[PDB]
């Protein structure tokens, strides 16, 4: 999972702290990316711990 | 979600597809066809068409 | 019709922090890219807004 404010961090070859210390795609990737909003993940006004 | 426009996280289910060079072990819902030789026959040998 | 243009000079050019200074969704960049924007060094920047 990512922050979701930008989804263009999972792609073959760009740099950013979301996907420079966590996940890195090779330059010969032959796969697929699917992404969608998460709504019912958690529900409290003050936020989780 | 009290704040919005991208504030919610994105679920990412990236799949990695490896080209074969090996036994396949998953292909697709096509079943079989009886083998025949010495004739002009369309091919679907392990995915690539000919 | 009355968009303000402000002049910015003699400061640290940090573009990796405007990602979370504003709740937006990516860039419509032409000519440059936001990934290697902090590695550059140029004359002036103006931030028109409306």
């Amino acid at each position: 999972v990512i922050r979701g404010n930008e989804v263009s961090q999972i792609a073959p070859g760009q740099t950013g702290n979301i996907a420079d210390y966590n996940y890195k795609l090779p330059d010969d990737f032959t796969g697929c990316v699917i992404a969608w909003n998460s709504n019912k993940l958690d529900s409290k006004p003050s936020g989780n711990y | 979600p009290t704040y919005g426009v991208g504030h919610q996280p994105y679920r990412v289910v990236v799949l990695s597809f490896e080209l074969l060079h090996a036994p396949a072990t998953v292909c697709g819902p096509k079943k079989s066809t009886n083998l025949v030789k010495n004739k002009c026959v369309n091919f679907n040998f392990n995915g690539l068409t000919g | 019709y009355a968009w303000n243009r402000k002049r910015i000079s003699n400061c640290v050019a940090d573009y990796s922090v405007i990602y979370n200074f504003a709740p937006f969704f990516a860039f419509k960049c032409y000519g440059v890219s936001p990934t290697k924007l902090n590695d550059l060094c140029f004359t002036n920047v103006y931030a028109d807004s409306f």
